[PDB]
């Protein structure tokens, strides 16, 4: 029958290479994942005019987003 | 800079306190580990200005510049193992000490705080390059080529002295860029000729003109163990960027003999480029690649106004990415077949397949493919230099015409066959010859998101 | 186009016209003019080189081509009347050279 | 089925992809930019002819 | 180099562990989280407050009797002007 | 009804006074040409299933293909003359990488290195009335140029004519196309029928509010697409190749296509390609 | 090889699977089918002409 | 390249670059003995300038209308589709570094790999031996003796013996 | 959101419509359908979101600066006072920067607006907007010293050329 | 058109004693295919045509140089040659487009950018 | 690491039989149109005596070459004689130098003199003279 | 897709003997070697594979004019041309 | 398909201001595609069955 | 063309039998301009003007 046996260089390495980037990528990127899913639904910020902040102003935390 | 010299100096106790062949991996351990604290404190706002601490930081405040100066120390020790590894441990001790030694004046170069303390600090350097060089090479031509880096760079630099010493004790004192508010202007005389003249050409000798480039093809062609010290001359080209300090202020009012500077410049970046075409060396095709477009900066940096400076400082660390990874590409591919015959290599694309994209996406950035940090610098160049004189888009689109015809002239080499011989090269491209020569693209296409990191003030 | 007066509005585009621009006009047979409604003209979305002749015939031809939406024809013989409107127009506009010629010798 | 790998593919984006466009012409000064409605004498006004 | 082990860097034994202290170091917690960390990093030069800052003082002057886009020369008449 | 809608998605870095984010355009173009377009991409790819039957490298040409139809499709929809520059350069690396299919065979990928050759000197008119529009009208979104038009456009227009040359095989760079033909069939099926030879003229279609005026440009257009007609009409006449006879006959419905704009026909140039 | 469904030949012509020249054969009644309205009913030019349009006077 | 074989080179060529002229099949065939009728000329003479005027004015009339784009047999040292099986190109020996468990697959194609190596690794003491002797200093084309004297092994083994097969 | 005198617009009229056939139309068939196959996994979740982001609230201020010192003070020497009339100085050139921002979006208001027309119409953006960016580029934009950003230095001294040049010295105005 | 390029020429009987000059190539062949063949190399030939064909291009080019010609001087035609012209252009721009810039004007109300 | 007969030296007449071949078999026994006499244009630091240039060129001519392999891919053992131009070379057409191609745009250049005319469709060239008075004659009546 | 044998290259071969009229179904099978009828030099050596040569016609070099002489020697190398029996 | 195509543009260049010279190469281009169809035709649609054998 | 391509065909098919005649002038199929310049641009680039203000 039609038949024959190719030839096919080197394999293992690159699939032994290539887990390497998409297993840690995951490790912690996942992990991150939540915290950019999960602060959005609890926490935002609001939202303008103004307030008159009493009489001294807030400190550092002017910004307008969970994290920052 | 608080303390960032102040852990890196303590990587130096640590290498030679260590153990036996745990030295790689303690030093390259910790080494990451300043990239956290590199950009941890440094980008903030941002509105005239970060004045940092005292007499010896600025925070590199509108040019960042410097977390790419933090990346190679951990990115070269993982390339120079391929062949260190025979010597004693006693000198593999002292090589990494000195490339540590290279960074702790970088750190307080870049900021400086002055221009008294930038010089001492730019002259700081070329003792532990030259190390690197003269001991640590291949054969022969390295002594002259060591000879060659000095006595340019060491010529052009001492008439800095003369000036800045001049400036020092003329208006009031230079110790300050924030004492810069009074500014005298520089008129058209025969002294400040000079004054301009012996200030600004100390730069040159570095960030090349056609002219005076007879050392940059010498000391890249004949170079240490896997471009281990040619990362760091690529980026020691770049860091004579000084220039931006200078020449914004303290004589502003000189264009009038910016035209030998323009021409020389504008006319030997359409040749030097065209001048490599017919190399046979694989290594001295990238270094004339080197000379190209990094001279495109010069007709970016003397003519002012900005939408050029959006551009000339993305360019600074444009190919600071790329033609790192091209050395990297030939500091690879060098240790199987032992020449850098460009001719002999051929056959290949069959035996090491992983890689073909690890030429590609290196030669689809000079290409530059507008989404990159490439054409977002270029054509805030072109877009700058148009209106200069609009006859300036000739010479700077056949610019664009023959590099596109040399990158690919380097990839189409490999595609071809049948490799006649070699029953050695069968290696498959192991697991440090892909993760060294990535970590280049990975954070090369991801500043594309977000490019606004990468501005001058503008 | 045919008065070469003033115009009071700076407004360009050529709608700053005498009413209506034609290709010449009139010029002799008729050495009148006329068109649609300008009011009309610029609440329509047209563009120019149709606020020409046989525009209100247009105008009230392209309605029925969303009037009668599932369409394939809102009316085919109305297109030969749009046609006879305009061929009627243009050969109007073809006695130029028969004139032209003949007008131009002597007398 | 033709059922979990239809309903997969399409389904699931244009639930995404709305909900960053309706939440959104509120929050931008602009919006997307609609033209006008281009309409003809048949609203309120004569035709006349046909004369 | 293949004694058909397979090999990261140098050897057998623990540099093997050199390859977790490159790729979780290099990667993974400096491309990933540090990569997050300039993602949503503070108002950048002062703009996120000109924006709104912007915003605000158009319609102020747009209402009543303030034009926009003066060029007034930093309230004149504090100029002497030396003639010559 | 109509209802045409650009949008406005999500801000790219903003420079001095011009902000560039992105957008897309859906007018008479975007509604019309892109389910024609892929409607043939949908046709296409079940004769590489049986023309690529045998190939174990099946699944880069699936994919190279894929990539090659989005950013193609991203330059029609753009109303941003720098997103047109982003799918301009993304569809010319996408025929280096398909005219050298095949490794090997020095004269495949010598027509690949001629490939590429000639859209860089396409390129150069492109990039230079990019720059015309900054200096003049301080920015290059579609909708403000077409606000007012500009008096003397004779520089960057012929920029704009000589970047239409680059791909879309007119005389002087009609070389091109004989020898980019030598990849495989549905390459050349999808290269050249559909693609990357109509984009050429398409970016002066796009233009139709600006090229009415200044009678240098329509005499040099419509004479520049006659010299296409006969000089591809007399080199396909005996010729050997089942290919190049469809190699010749593609580029001279081109030169019917290029008198389209001189005659101020914009809207019947365009339906041709449709046909 | 696997299925010799189509044998090769020494030029005796290999026929047709005799259900292609049905599908052949089909799609030449469809076109001209479609001459219908390229006659009936369609002209050379529905315009109308002019008559010389010499006595202008 | 003799004088003997000058014409029959140039006679390969001189019917071959013909057919691709033609437009029929017979018009080819109907010129065949018409176009040998003109080769027929001068059939047994010398091999002097007395019979190189055969040749001599062969120049004319055959390099003067030779083959506009003829015919090229696409599996050529030209011609389209030559040397285009190269993706797959048969990279032989490519077999030395695996870290198995991907030498799991074909395992009697690796037991029969080790078998035919000691024709390859030993015939050294008998090809190389006879080598120095067979060729006296520095003579022409290289080629063994066709049998070896006993077993030609090969000299050419194995590259040109087991060399790179096409598809 | 905003306020509608920074980003005006003309009400939408959209006009009654007009089947007057029998004819198969299929839009009866497309927007009955699919608005509610869209309006089950958007509507009730975004209104989840609505209430459990209405759970807490977070806090961020308006933030206005001090403008006690101008432009001419103060003397040669001094650094101090001559750093905080930089600091006035460049907050009043990034501003500046986005009110032609604004004022370009304006005239991207109108033209996809109107689209057809276009130029004879709306009747304001290309006076507005040229007597604006003709009024930029004089006295606020250092041409070409615009390298250094040259506060104070030479921002007074194209606007001292726009007063010891201009306005005495036509011969005679 | 580059080039000619003499295909086919003429012999016998002029210098009919030059052959075995397939005797050097046969000889190098026979050098090579031995030197080819081996059971354990694992490496490339040196094959020095390459070496001599860098390191007579690479140096020895200025130890050879001698400026005794004038066509070596030539390159002040070439070199400081086309850098004169560019010069002379790039002044005249900048020098009338500067003063229609300044007498009188050319540029309109919307030139912000620049 | 081959130190004796590195390259050439200051040439081409430093007994040119002792060059090739001491090594470098550019000659034979230094005729063979290639003993290293070819230090054409002296005064040049270009090509010195130089197992080297001006030797026969335009190809290798990348077809059958089979003793082997004989030309570019196959590589054999001492042929280098000019490369890096020799990637894609050609050969001869079937004319010469008759450059009928400017000859071709020729023709419109003669059809230049047909861009001064204009192109209306109606009338033809109607010859009249002083009577075709293509815009106006006279007044509205 | 379509593989070959051996048997058919063994006929074909033959076959074009008796297509040639010069020669009669009475020479030998695999080998007369050509010169049992040879004539002339040239036509005798050439023109015995130009019926071959529109058939098979793979471009056959200058290298099979003289191995062709005997008539197996032909049947040898094309096997190893074209990829050939195993 | 293309009848709304083609004929109604060499039909848009009957009455213009064009060169007189693009008319006299536009149409005459037009003649030139028709021995373009008959072409394919008459060599491979058309005579007789001559190729290497094994069909 | 109908009649002109298949004149012609005929004429190359049926005719008095047209000698195999050498004498035509082809710069018609060959175009000329890539067999000239193909030749001369990337040679008067690369060698002369390249090795001239090289090395
Ligand atoms: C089962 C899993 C478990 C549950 C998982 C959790 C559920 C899913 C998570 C929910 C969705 C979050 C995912 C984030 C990406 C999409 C975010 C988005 O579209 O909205 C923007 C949204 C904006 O939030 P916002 O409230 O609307 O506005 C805040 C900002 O002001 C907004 O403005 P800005 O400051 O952000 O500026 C815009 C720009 C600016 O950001 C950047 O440009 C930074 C990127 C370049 C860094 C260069 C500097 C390096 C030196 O951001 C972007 O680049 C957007 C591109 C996509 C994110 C880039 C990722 C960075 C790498 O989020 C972000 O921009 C932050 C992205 C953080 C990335 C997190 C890493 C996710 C990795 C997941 C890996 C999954 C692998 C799966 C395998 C698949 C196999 C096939
Ligand atoms: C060439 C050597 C010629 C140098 C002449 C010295 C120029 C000079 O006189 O300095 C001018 C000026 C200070 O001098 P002065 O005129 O006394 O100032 C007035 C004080 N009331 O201002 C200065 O202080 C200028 C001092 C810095 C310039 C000195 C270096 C000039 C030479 C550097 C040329 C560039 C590098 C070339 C050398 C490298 C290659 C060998």
């Amino acid at each position: 029958g039609k038949r024959l046996f190719i030839i096919k260089p080197s394999g293992f390495y690159d699939k032994r290479f290539l887990k390497l980037l998409r297993f840690y990528i995951l490790l912690t990127g996942i992990p991150v994942a939540i915290g950019i899913t999960l602060i959005n639904v609890f926490i935002g910020e609001a939202e303008l005019a103004e307030i008159p902040e009493g009489y001294v102003p807030e400190h550092w935390e002017y910004f307008k987003h969970p994290i920052s | 800079m608080l303390k960032y010299i102040i852990p890196t100096i303590m990587l130096m106790p640590l290498t030679w306190l260590s153990k036996n062949n745990m030295i790689w991996v303690n030093s390259t351990a910790h080494s990451l580990l300043i990239s956290f604290t590199s950009l941890l404190l440094m980008n903030q706002f941002g509105d005239n200005s970060l004045n940092f601490s005292l007499l010896f930081f600025s925070d590199s405040l509108s040019t960042p510049l410097l977390i790419l100066t933090m990346w190679l120390l951990p990115l070269m020790l993982m390339a120079s193992q391929h062949h260190l590894s025979k010597e004693n441990l006693t000198r593999k001790k002292l090589f990494i000490t000195m490339l540590i030694s290279l960074q702790l004046f970088l750190i307080m170069t870049f900021t400086a705080m002055e221009l008294i303390l930038f010089y001492i600090l730019f002259e700081a350097t070329l003792v532990p390059t030259l190390i690197i060089i003269t001991r640590w090479g291949n054969q022969t031509e390295r002594l002259n080529a060591g000879l060659y880096f000095l006595f340019y760079t060491l010529a052009g630099s001492l008439p800095l002295l003369v000036a800045l010493i001049y400036i020092q004790n003329t208006v009031g004192s230079l110790n300050f860029l924030m004492l810069q508010y009074w500014v005298q202007p520089v008129h058209n005389s025969w002294s400040n000729v000079f004054m301009w003249l012996a200030c600004m050409m100390a730069f040159m000798v570095k960030m090349p003109l056609y002219g005076l480039h007879l050392w940059l093809p010498k000391a890249h062609v004949e170079a240490p163990i896997a471009g281990s010290m040619v990362l760091a001359a690529v980026l020691l080209k770049l860091g004579g960027y000084g220039m931006l300090r200078i020449t914004l202020i303290l004589n502003p009012m000189t264009d009038f003999m910016a035209y030998p500077f323009i021409m020389l410049s504008l006319w030997g970046m359409i040749m030097t480029s065209s001048i490599c075409l017919r190399q046979t060396d694989l290594k001295s095709l990238i270094a004339y690649s080197s000379v190209s477009h990094m001279a495109l900066v010069i007709v970016a940096i003397l003519i002012q106004t900005p939408w050029s400076y959006m551009g000339a400082t993305a360019l600074m660390i444009a190919h600071g990415l790329t033609s790192s990874m091209l050395f990297c590409l030939a500091n690879s591919n060098y240790e199987r077949i032992h020449s850098r015959t460009m001719i002999l290599a051929r056959g290949l694309q069959t035996l090491l397949p992983l890689m073909a994209t690890w030429w590609l996406l290196a030669s689809l950035t000079n290409l530059a493919l507008p989404p990159t940090i490439n054409l977002i610098g270029e054509l805030f160049v072109v877009m700058s230099t148009f209106s200069w004189s609009n006859i300036t888009i000739i010479l700077m689109g056949v610019n664009m015409v023959i590099t596109a015809l040399y990158s690919l002239y380097m990839l189409i080499m490999t595609q071809r066959g049948k490799y006649t011989y070699h029953i050695n090269n069968i290696s498959p491209s192991f697991t440090r010859e892909n993760a060294l020569m990535s970590l280049h693209i990975l954070p090369l296409l991801l500043l594309t998101l977000n490019p606004k990191i990468i501005l001058g003030p503008l | 186009a045919r008065r070469y007066l003033g115009d009071a509005s700076v407004e360009p585009d050529p709608l700053r016209m005498p009413t209506f621009p034609p290709d010449y006009g009139f010029p002799e047979r008729k050495e009148r003019e006329m068109v649609a409604t300008q009011q009309e003209m610029n609440d329509a979305q047209l563009v120019l080189q149709q606020r020409d002749y046989c525009a209100h015939y247009l105008i009230r031809f392209l309605k029925c081509k969303r009037d009668s939406f599932p369409n394939f024809l809102a009316c085919k013989h109305e297109r030969h009347d749009w046609d006879y409107c305009e061929h009627l127009d243009y050969v109007k506009r073809m006695k130029e050279f028969e004139r032209e010629r003949r007008l131009l010798q002597r007398k | 089925r033709h059922s979990i790998f239809a309903f997969t593919h399409v389904l699931i984006p244009v639930w995404i992809i709305h909900y960053y466009l309706k939440y959104h012409v509120t929050t931008k000064p602009y919006t997307i930019v609609e033209k006008k409605p281009r309409i003809f004498p048949g609203d309120t006004i004569l035709e006349t002819g046909e004369v | 180099k293949n004694p058909d082990s397979h090999g990261y860097d140098k050897d057998p034994a623990v540099d093997i562990w050199n390859m977790r202290v490159v790729f979780f170091f290099g990667f993974s917690i400096v491309l990933v989280l540090g990569s997050t960390f300039v993602a949503y990093l503070p108002d950048y030069r002062m703009q996120e407050w000109a924006r709104r800052e912007a915003e605000r003082l158009v319609k102020y002057r747009e209402a009543h009797g303030l034009p926009i886009m003066e060029s007034n020369c930093f309230d004149p008449s504090k100029i002497q002007l030396p003639e010559d | 009804s109509g209802q045409e809608l650009i949008i406005s998605n999500w801000h790219w870095l903003t420079i001095q006074t011009l902000k560039l984010s992105l957008s897309f355009k859906m007018d008479y173009f975007s509604m019309m040409f892109i389910p024609v377009a892929l409607f043939v991409t949908w046709s296409i790819m079940e004769f590489s299933m049986w023309y690529m039957y045998s190939d174990p490298n099946i699944n880069k040409f699936f994919k190279y293909l894929l990539l090659f139809l989005i950013t193609m499709l991203i330059l029609v929809t753009a109303n941003n003359l720098f997103q047109l520059f982003i799918g301009w350069e993304g569809v010319g690396i996408m025929s280096f990488l398909l005219i050298g299919w095949w490794y090997g065979r020095a004269d495949a990928n010598t027509a690949a290195l001629q490939a590429i050759l000639y859209n860089r000197i396409g390129d150069i008119g492109f990039i230079l009335a990019m720059a015309w529009f900054l200096t003049n009208l301080n920015t290059w979104d579609l909708q403000q140029i077409f606000m007012l038009n500009p008096s003397d456009s004779n520089m960057p227009l012929i920029g704009l004519a000589l970047a239409a040359t680059g791909k879309s095989a007119q005389f002087g760079l009609h070389p091109w196309l004989p020898s980019a033909m030598e990849g495989p069939t549905p390459v050349s099926a999808l290269l050249h029928s559909s693609t990357m030879v109509v984009a050429g003229i398409f970016l002066l279609i796009r233009f139709y509010p600006l090229t009415e005026n200044n009678k240098y440009i329509q005499s040099i257009t419509l004479c520049l697409g006659a010299i296409t007609t006969l000089f591809t009409a007399m080199c396909a006449l005996t010729q050997n190749d089942i290919k190049k006879i469809i190699a010749f006959s593609t580029s001279s419905q081109l030169g019917l296509m290029m008198v389209t704009i001189g005659i101020n026909q914009p809207y019947l140039a365009f339906l041709h390609i449709c046909t | 090889g696997g299925g010799a469904h189509i044998e090769p030949r020494y030029r005796q012509f290999p026929q047709l699977t005799r259900s292609q020249v049905i599908q052949a054969e089909f799609f030449s009644a469809t076109m001209w089918f479609w001459i219908l309205w390229r006659f009936w009913h369609d002209s050379d030019a529905v315009l109308g002409h002019f008559p010389y349009p010499d006595p202008s006077q | 390249l003799t004088h003997q074989q000058k014409v029959l080179r140039l006679y390969k060529r001189a019917l071959r670059h013909l057919e691709s002229w033609c437009i029929h099949r017979d018009k080819y065939r109907y010129f065949a003995c018409l176009l040998r009728a003109r080769f027929d000329e001068h059939k047994n003479e010398k091999d002097m300038v007395k019979a190189t005027q055969l040749l001599r004015e062969a120049e004319e009339e055959f390099w003067h209308g030779q083959h506009p784009q003829p015919y090229i047999f696409p599996e050529s040292p030209g011609g389209t589709s030559y040397e285009r099986y190269e993706c797959y190109k048969v990279p032989e020996w490519c077999l030395d570094d695996w870290h198995p468990s991907e030498k799991a697959m074909y395992p009697d194609y690796f037991a029969k790999r080790e078998q035919w190596k000691k024709l390859r690794r030993e015939s050294w003491e008998r090809e190389v031996k006879q080598l120095q002797e067979e060729t006296p200093v520095g003579g022409p084309r290289t080629e063994a003796l066709p049998p070896a004297r006993k077993q030609g092994d090969l000299p050419p083994l194995w590259w040109h013996i087991v060399t790179r097969p096409r598809e | 959101s905003w306020d509608k005198d920074v980003y005006p617009e003309p009400p939408r009229r959209t006009p009654a419509p007009s089947p007057q056939t029998s004819l198969p139309n299929p839009i009866t068939y497309l927007t009955k359908a699919f608005d509610l196959l869209v309006d089950r996994p958007v509507t009730l979740v975004r209104e989840f979101i609505e209430r459990q982001h209405a759970k807490n609230k977070y806090y961020y201020y308006h933030r206005e600066f001090r403008r006690v010192p101008d432009i001419t003070e103060c003397q040669e020497k001094d650094v101090l006072c001559m750093f905080e009339a930089e600091m006035q100085w460049r907050r009043d050139y990034k501003v500046d920067q986005e009110i032609v921002n604004i004022i370009q979006e304006r005239l991207k208001a109108c033209q996809q607006r109107e689209g057809e027309s276009h130029r004879q119409n709306c009747a304001k953006e290309l006076e507005q907007f040229t007597q604006v960016v003709k009024a930029y580029q004089d006295r606020y934009h250092d041409l070409g010293a615009h390298y250094s950003a040259r506060k104070c230095l030479a921002k007074q001294k194209q606007r001292m050329l726009a007063e010891r040049k201009a306005a005495k010295e036509a011969a005679a105005a | 058109t580059t080039l000619d390029p003499a295909e086919y020429d003429i012999s016998s009987e002029t210098r009919k004693a030059q052959a075995e000059r397939l005797a050097i190539r046969s000889r190098l062949k026979r050098e090579y295919q031995l030197q080819y063949y081996d059971p354990s190399r694992r490496g490339v030939i040196e094959d020095p045509a390459l070496v001599r064909w860098t390191y007579a291009r690479s140096a020895n080019i200025y130890p050879n140089f001698r400026p005794n010609t004038k066509t070596s001087l030539l390159g002040a035609l070439f070199g400081i040659g086309p850098l004169v012209f560019w010069y002379y252009v790039f002044k005249t721009d900048r020098d009338r487009k500067e003063k229609l810039i300044q007498e009188g004007k050319l540029d309109r109300t919307f030139n912000i950018s620049y | 690491a081959s130190h004796i007969t590195k390259d050439m030296l200051p040439g081409p007449y430093p007994k040119t039989p002792e060059e090739r071949a001491a090594a470098a078999k550019k000659y034979n026994m230094r005729v063979e149109d290639y003993e290293p006499y070819p230090d054409d244009g002296t005064g040049y630091g270009d090509y010195p005596k130089l197992p080297d240039r001006s030797q026969q060129e335009r190809d290798p001519w990348y077809d059958w070459d089979h003793p082997d392999l004989r030309l570019n891919w196959g590589e054999p053992m001492h042929w280098d004689l000019d490369m890096y131009i020799r990637n894609r070379v050609d050969t001869s057409p079937t004319p010469v130098n008759w450059n009928l191609m400017c000859k071709h745009l020729f023709g419109f250049v003669a059809f230049m003199l047909f861009m001064f005319w204009v192109g209306e469709t109606y009338p033809a060239y109607q010859p009249v003279g002083p009577k075709q008075y293509p815009y106006n004659n006279l007044y509205l009546e | 897709a379509p593989p070959l044998t051996l048997e058919g290259i063994k006929d074909r071969v033959l076959y074009v003997l008796k297509l040639y009229d010069k020669i009669d179904p009475e020479k030998l099978s695999v080998n007369s070697h050509f010169m049992k009828d040879l004539g002339l030099d040239s036509l005798d050596q050439v023109e015995i594979i130009m019926a071959m040569e529109d058939e098979f016609g793979f471009e056959i070099p200058d290298i099979d004019a003289e191995k062709l002489m005997c008539p197996q020697e032909i049947v040898d190398y094309i096997a190893d041309k074209k990829d050939v029996y195993e | 398909t293309g009848f709304y195509s083609k004929d109604l543009i060499i039909e848009a260049a009957n009455t213009s201001y064009t060169n007189a010279w693009a008319l006299l190469m536009t149409l005459i281009a037009t003649s030139f595609t028709a021995i373009y169809s008959t072409r394919i035709i008459f060599f491979a649609l058309l005579g007789q069955p001559r190729f290497p054998t094994l069909v | 063309g109908f009649i002109l391509a298949l004149e012609i065909s005929n004429m190359t098919k049926n005719l008095k039998y047209h000698y195999p005649s050498n004498a035509f002038k082809f710069s018609t199929l060959l175009g000329y301009f890539p067999t000239i310049m193909h030749r001369l641009a990337p040679y008067m680039n690369l060698s002369m003007s390249q090795k001239s203000a090289s090395s």
